């Protein structure tokens, strides 16, 4: 029992602490997703490994189901109760109705318990923005976003993190249909897009792309090399 | 300043201060008496009528707690009428469960205790109210009891509320009090009232009288008022 | 006495001032200023 | 100014002013007058509008067969304690089987605003109520306040310069007793009048009326069948 | 009350608990007290101190008894320390009634600083202002443990809490040693409470405690007179 | 041990008309083999529009009539105005439903005008399956006053009858001449007929005699 | 009364029912509102005063800073 | 910089409530129209950047078949409040068999409006235009998050919500027909907004009597921006 509210109006129409939280998603890492027709892609970058030590449990790409992925930034003790309190209701969702959960149908779980978790009293706010994507029945691919006020919201490339508006400046003038064309070329798209955040010599991109059709397949570090090696061969024809 | 906030803070003299203030909004309300005869309590409350306000005989201060027990309330109006539903219920428990008349002994000490209880908590703020208690028993006799806002309540043969209090208390010890009747009283009571109070302060003013005693068989009610009219023509005596 | 509050007037006194600070300086005859005064409707005259 | 903040804090003066500038809330809303003869009980209101396309917000409502209420102030407190009001009357009717007496059912009133103008924590209700209905002994015009002191009164009036409105009644107070519906109603919106500025009275979008009576129950009119009382009044003079 | 629950406990900017240390404060204003186990049972002694000549001394006591085996003294404020004795008193007797066996002197050291622990965590609670000293010969070895308002415990060979504790502590470092008797650890505790006593010492200015492997027994003031020959 | 039911008497009928709903009951209270009372209406005037019946147990037809009669009110001053016929017929079974696992024991039939102006009739369960009909019997003497109706509004069981449509007056003198023949055979079957007869211009009682015995 | 010596009052004036609106105020400020409106009617240019000018010098030593409150009643 | 949330103001109004009306100013724009022939309704997306899918925004929401709605501010607190009225409109139908009016609504949402406090949180920040067709013709309503509810012939709310009130007094009056009100209304929507008007910036819905859904597809929106 802890009646006392936490988020109240300022004099100039606005609340402080959603807008107060949002820089905590500004502190963390980024981690950028498109789609393309087929096969979905979604990339983390800044791994910042201290070269001796375990990495298996530092994972920031996890999924929900089978048809589901998760990104997120933030701090990192919030993710986990927002993501293995979504694992519950999406599997709660095929004790009844035997489909399986459409990717905006967790978005919206999601963003209406961050929504009553900011509106009660005594509860500090999520400081995570979560990417969901996933390419329900039909196959149709597509991604949504959420924010620490919950507000689900669907694009079609997204950028998060510390220099979001940077990497979603240089997706501003890439516009190009022919990019989603190529599978490859997708991912080497967003390879490409994550060398312009810092300083990604091959070995803090940890890419994972969904062929809609079966579960998420992490590339393994040396088709980033092989990737980013193409890449290279790609920008020495600016001549 | 610094520690009169909360009702739960003593002062660094020793006493607590929203106690203090509340005793003096008691103050700043009109004047209410009361004074026992040998066989009953008479009761007498000034009332000031500001311009029309209100149909004559609206919110009078003269409660009815039980058959044989009356009220003389001064202050904050709303909050003594939620001591009279205290007192009304406490004497209802009392009939339930023993099954006999309330002494005014312990009815003025469940209700005080009650009144105790609101100064002990941040929560809550304490009563802005001050009353009185007469009763009449055949095998008790006429009891007349005295509450303030601390809690603090025991007996008295008369006592004043209001504006008016010491200089209202000043000609009650000169009367007799021993060997009155309180028919003989209840024209006593009206001078008081009809002396102090210059319309200086307020043009209008009205009377209003309640009484238990032996005449009324222990049952408490008002006086025949516009029966018998001997308050005002006895008390314009005092022209001199 | 009297309290006098002095408010971001509504959308004229920022064409009225200016029409007073842009009198005078070296301009071209095109003026307009209902178009400038409506794109900055929140502006002290310091602002202009 | 520090002692000025909840309900709970005492003021050194002894005046616990989260009362006093809830009166202030009262004064805001719009003037309404009632009043009542031997055997009626007139209420009449004024109703604002909100731009010219906006209705009119309506201000007396139908509680029961004899009592109906008038409001000022706040709109989430009047609903809040029409609720309340609404449900006593019908718990009377459910349980004894009679209509419950206009005076004891203000007196829970008072009880129930009590409790938020003591605890912590809680506003008190700003709120205006007029109430006018029938026990067995006749007419009654009662009057509310955000400290709970009610008022058994013969005419008043409460909102927005209702300073000039009360000043009209005690100069007609006398003939309020003989005088039978079709003057009773038009006696009190002379009253209405004076809450005006001088270039605008009544003009069959923001008056209404109630009156209950002997074989009468409470009955709202509204700007169609107000009209037949409009007619037959002198202008204001100057 | 209304469900505020919120602790008035928080972290300093340096990263330390303020309460805590002002609550320690206290302790060491204490009533000055001592205990000392050697190698057959353990010694407590405690400097009770009547104000005036109109005392009673025997009505409050400090040597208290937990279980037939079990005592306990103590260096703080008077009435925090009866909260806890009556806690402590209960919380012995459920061990008895689960095991059907006396409790262990380790084990209530673990409950009873859980007790206050979680005390001064918990909302809207000033901690305790009590140190504690556990006494008792459980199993053949005895046992002498120390707790503190910080929730926390120690185990000492000798210690002294109270006033000029230091100085004592520097007393028991040098006179004490590894392996004595009953009555030589008597002979210390006082020749320590006399360190920093008044002038006169007699039967009702010190008050003293002892276990045994035959039970924990508390001392009359006759044989505390008698024993106050050949003084400290 | 203490049995909280028994059974009172009473026979309700009810008639659709084209414009019309005529609402018949005895007024006979019995309990056992005693007479309590002689005078004990069933008619119940909800609205101007709408009369029900009750029967079964009297002690849940008083309660179950004072709660429709709060929910009227909590209607109007929530909606601005009153209800419909059907949305009464909605709410009751939702009320009888309510108490499933300790039912009333009340057999209950709606009559009145819809908001055509036609004759709706509404029957209902102790649990609270309803449907709308033509002509209901309910009571104590409920099994001999359904087929005779079918012979004669309904029409059923007759080679070459035409189906002329009740009228006012010839449905006034089926009613009056069924309760004669009910009375002869039901012992619960009482004294007087009340009668209500609900038009578009508002509700008239009447009230015929029976045999006293 | 009294500050409303010197100043040209029309004769149909109640200080009553200005005592009545006159809520709170001391003697300081029940002299401003006598002060206030004598100028209002200087700008009129009306030499008498009536109930309508105190009403507005209430409003102006009162000091009601704002609008849009109108979601009352 | 911390008093209280349920705290009169020292002039008489209110502390927190009237910060409420100041965060509708900050929400984009509505037009909704009430005319004898049914209810028209307007609103701009506001839309951010071309990576952005578009219908994903939405504003026009149904309640019930032939109640929609408009809102304007937060808008995960409207989701709210969504949620609750296409409730209470399906206790209403079966309990009664009768669809729930479009006053009797409203009536139901603003209860807890003003609910907010710690036994028994903030006030909301969204203000809600509710149009419909019931017994009573086309209604058209509003409310606000102070509770204070209104009929409103045709409301505009929103950051231009000055302008557009100002504006369509001039164009309005009683006779009104069905697209003479709509193609009025975008009129009004191109002066107050700052963007060109194309297929996606804005959206329309259009309930009628005889037309008993609000029903507006895209590529019907281009054939009115084409016939202006």
């Amino acid at each position: 029992s802890y009646d006392r509210a936490i988020t109240v109006f300022s004099p100039d129409g606005h609340l402080f602490q959603v807008e107060y939280a949002q820089e905590a998603v500004k502190k963390g890492s980024t981690a950028v997703g498109v789609r393309g027709r087929d096969i979905v892609v979604l990339g983390v970058e800044k791994k910042s490994v201290a070269k001796l030590q375990d990495e298996r449990t530092v994972r920031k790409i996890c999924a929900l189901d089978d048809n589901v992925c998760m990104a997120f930034a933030g701090l990192t003790a919030d993710a986990r109760i927002v993501i293995n309190r979504a694992r519950v209701e999406c599997q709660s969702h095929r004790l009844t109705v035997e489909d399986p959960v459409t990717v905006e149908y967790i978005t919206r779980y999601i963003a209406s318990l961050k929504q009553r978790y900011t509106q009660s009293n005594g509860r500090r706010p999520f400081g995570i923005s979560a990417l969901i994507v996933g390419f329900d029945f039909d196959g149709t691919p597509r991604l949504y976003q959420t924010d620490p006020s919950g507000t689900y919201h669907a694009w079609k490339a997204n950028a998060i993190g510390r220099g979001a508006k940077s990497v979603r400046e240089f997706l501003e003038k890439n516009y190009t249909d022919e990019a989603i064309e190529t599978d490859d070329l997708t991912i080497k798209l967003v390879i490409k897009a994550l060398l312009e955040v810092v300083q990604s010599g091959g070995k803090n991109i940890e890419l994972a792309v969904m062929r809609r059709d079966q579960s998420l397949k992490i590339l393994n570090p040396e088709e980033i090399e092989k990737y980013v090696a193409e890449i290279e061969k790609e920008k020495e024809e600016n001549e | 300043t610094g520690y009169d906030l909360s009702a739960s803070t003593f002062s660094p003299d020793g006493r607590v201060f929203q106690v203090e203030y509340a005793m003096k909004a008691v103050e700043n309300s009109s004047t209410a008496i009361g004074i026992r005869c040998k066989d009953g309590v008479v009761f007498g409350v000034e009332k000031l009528v500001l311009s029309k306000l209100y149909e004559e005989g609206s919110n009078k201060r003269l409660f009815n707690v039980d058959r044989h027990v009356g009220m003389a309330v001064a202050g904050l109006l709303a909050d003594a009428r939620s001591l009279a539903d205290i007192a009304r219920e406490e004497a209802s428990n009392f009939r339930s469960n023993f099954g006999y008349n309330i002494p005014l002994k312990h009815l003025a000490d469940r209700v005080a205790m009650y009144v105790h209880a609101y100064t002990l908590y941040s929560a809550v703020r304490p009563f802005g109210c001050s009353f009185m208690l007469g009763s009449y028993s055949v095998n008790d006799g006429a009891q007349l009891y005295m509450i303030d806002p601390s809690g603090v309540s025991y007996g008295y043969w008369g006592c004043a509320i209001g504006k008016a209090r010491q200089a209202a208390k000043t000609e009650i010890e000169k009367l007799q009090m021993k060997e009155m009747t309180c028919r003989d009283i209840v024209k006593e009571v009206a001078k008081i009232i009809y002396i102090v109070h210059d319309e200086v302060k307020d043009k209008a003013f009205e009377l209003e009288l309640s009484w238990v005693g032996e005449l009324t068989n222990g049952r408490h009610e008002i006086v025949p008022k516009d029966i018998r009219e001997e308050a005002e023509k006895y008390a314009k005596e005092s022209l001199k | 006495d009297r309290k006098i509050e002095f408010s971001l007037p509504d959308l004229e006194g920022r064409t009225h001032i200016f029409k007073i600070h842009a009198r005078s300086m070296s301009v071209e005859r095109d003026i307009r200023f209902e178009l400038l005064a409506r794109l900055c409707p929140n502006s002290t005259g310091a602002e202009i | 100014n520090q002692y000025d903040n909840d309900v709970t804090v005492w003021s050194p003066q002894g005046r616990i002013h989260q009362i006093e500038y809830a009166m202030e809330a009262v004064k805001q809303g719009s003037a309404t007058v009632g009043l009542k003869s031997k055997t009626h009980a007139v209420l009449v209101a004024l109703k604002r509008a909100q731009s010219e396309l906006a209705a009119h917000q309506k201000k007396i409502l139908h509680v029961d067969n004899h009592i109906g209420i008038s409001i000022a102030g706040l709109t989430a407190d009047a609903r809040l304690l029409c609720n309340f009001m609404r449900q006593e009357c019908l718990d009377s009717r459910f349980v004894f089987d009679r209509p419950l007496p206009v005076s004891r059912l203000v007196s829970l009133i008072g009880s129930k605003t009590q409790i938020p103008t003591q605890r912590y924590g809680r506003r008190p209700y700003g709120v205006g109520l007029l109430i006018a209905g029938y026990d067995d002994m006749g007419p009654h015009i009662f009057q509310t306040c955000p400290s709970a002191n009610y008022f058994d009164c013969r005419a008043m009036s409460i909102g927005a310069r209702s300073q000039s409105a009360r000043t009209y009644l005690e100069r007609h107070m006398s003939e309020f007793m003989e005088c039978n519906l079709n003057e009773l109603v038009k006696h009190g919106l002379r009253a209405l009048r004076e809450t005006l500025p001088a270039e605008q009275d009544l003009t069959t979008k923001n008056v209404s009326i109630g009156i209950v009576g002997k074989d009468l129950e409470f009955t709202i009119y509204d700007d169609d069948d107000v009209s037949p009382f409009l007619e037959g009044l002198e202008e204001r003079p100057q | 009350e209304r469900g505020y629950s919120f602790s008035l406990t928080t972290f300093s900017p340096s990263g330390k608990l303020v309460q805590i240390e002002y609550a320690l404060a206290a302790v060491a204003g204490g009533a000055p007290s001592v205990g000392i186990k050697a190698a057959n049972g353990v010694v407590l002694a405690t400097e009770k101190k009547q104000k005036s000549i109109l005392y009673d001394e025997r009505s409050v006591h400090k040597v208290e008894p937990i279980t037939k085996h079990i005592g306990l003294v103590y260096s703080g404020m008077g009435p925090d320390y009866r909260v806890l004795v009556h806690r402590a008193r209960k919380l012995a007797q459920q061990y008895y009634l689960v095991y059907q066996e006396p409790i262990p002197t380790a084990q209530l050291v673990q409950r009873v600083a859980s007790v206050m622990q979680e005390y001064t965590q918990s909302g809207g609670v000033r901690p305790f202002g009590v140190s504690l000293l556990i006494c008792g010969w459980n199993e053949g070895r005895p046992y002498l443990f120390q707790s503190d308002p910080s929730g926390a415990y120690f185990a000492w060979k000798a210690t002294a809490m109270g006033k000029n504790y230091v100085n004592g502590k520097t007393f028991l470092e040098k006179r004490y040693n590894e392996d004595l008797e009953l009555e030589d650890a008597i002979h210390t505790a006082i020749l320590t409470l006399k360190e920093s006593f008044e002038g006169q010492m007699t039967e009702d200015n010190i008050e003293v405690g002892i276990c045994n492997e035959a039970g924990f027994r508390r001392l009359t003031p006759t044989e505390v007179k008698d024993y106050l020959a050949a003084i400290a | 041990r203490f049995s909280p039911y028994v059974f009172n008497g009473g026979t309700i009928l009810a008639i659709a008309g084209e414009d019309f709903a005529i609402v018949a009951s005895d007024t006979r209270l019995s309990e056992g083999f005693s007479i309590h009372t002689r005078d004990s209406p069933k008619c119940y005037k909800l609205t101007d529009k709408t009369v029900i019946g009750c029967s079964g147990f009297h002690g849940d037809c008083l309660t179950l009539t004072k709660i429709i009669e709060a929910r009227l009110k909590m209607y109007k001053h929530s909606n601005n105005k009153a209800m419909t016929t059907g949305a009464i017929a909605a709410m009751l079974s939702t009320i009888l439903y309510s108490r499933r696992f300790f039912p009333y024991y009340v057999y209950n039939i709606i009559g009145g005008l819809d908001e055509e102006g036609k004759g709706a009739v509404y029957s209902f369960d102790p649990v609270g399956s309803y449907q709308r009909d033509s002509f209901k019997a309910g009571g104590s003497a409920s099994a001999m006053l359904q087929p005779l109706l079918d012979n004669q509004v309904g029409f059923k069981n007759m080679q070459n009858v035409e189906h002329v449509p009740l009228s006012l007056d010839r449905a006034m003198r089926l009613v009056k001449d069924v309760f004669i023949s009910a009375a002869e055979r039901d012992v619960y079957t009482g004294d007087a007929l009340r009668i209500c007869i609900v038009t578009k211009e508002g509700i008239r009682e009447e009230t015929v005699s029976l045999r006293k015995d | 009364q009294i500050h409303s010596r010197k100043m040209n009052v029309s004769p149909d004036v109640n200080y009553e029912e200005l005592a009545r609106c006159t809520d709170d105020f001391n003697g300081a400020q029940c002299k401003a509102v006598c002060v206030e409106a004598g100028m209002i009617a200087l700008r009129r240019g009306a030499t008498e005063l009536t109930h309508e000018d105190y009403m507005e010098g209430i409003l102006e030593v009162q000091a009601k800073k704002k609008a849009n409150l109108q979601y009352y009643a | 910089y911390d008093r209280g949330v349920n705290t009169f103001s020292p002039e008489g109004r209110l502390f927190q409530v009237e910060y409420a009306i100041e965060a509708i100013k900050l929400g984009s724009t509505a037009i909704g129209i009430q005319t004898s022939e049914g209810v028209c309704l307007a609103v701009e997306k506001r839309i951010t950047s071309p990576l952005m899918e578009p219908s994903s925004i939405e504003k026009i929401v149904e309640i019930d078949a032939h109640i929609g709605c408009a809102m304007s501010g937060l808008i995960a607190d409207a989701k709210t409040l969504i949620d609750k009225a296409r409730v209470e409109t399906q206790n209403h139908w079966f309990t009664y068999n009768e669809t729930m009016t479009v006053e009797s609504v409203t009536q139901a949402v603003s209860n807890l409006a003003l609910q907010f406090g710690e036994e028994d949180s903030r006030p909301f920040g969204v203000a809600l235009l509710f149009g419909g067709v019931d017994e009573k013709g086309p209604q058209l309503f509003h409310m606000d998050p102070s509770g204070t509810f209104v009929q409103c012939d045709a409301r505009a709310i929103g950051s231009a919500s000055e302008g557009a009130q100002s504006s369509l007094q001039e164009v309005y009056h009683k006779s009104m027909t069905l697209k003479e009100a709509i193609k009025s209304s975008l009129i009004i929507l191109k002066q107050v907004m700052e963007e060109k008007l194309n297929a996606t910036n804005i959206e329309l819905a259009t309930v009628q009597p005889g037309q008993n859904f609000h029903m507006f597809t895209k590529e019907e929106l281009e054939e009115v921006i084409k016939d202006i």
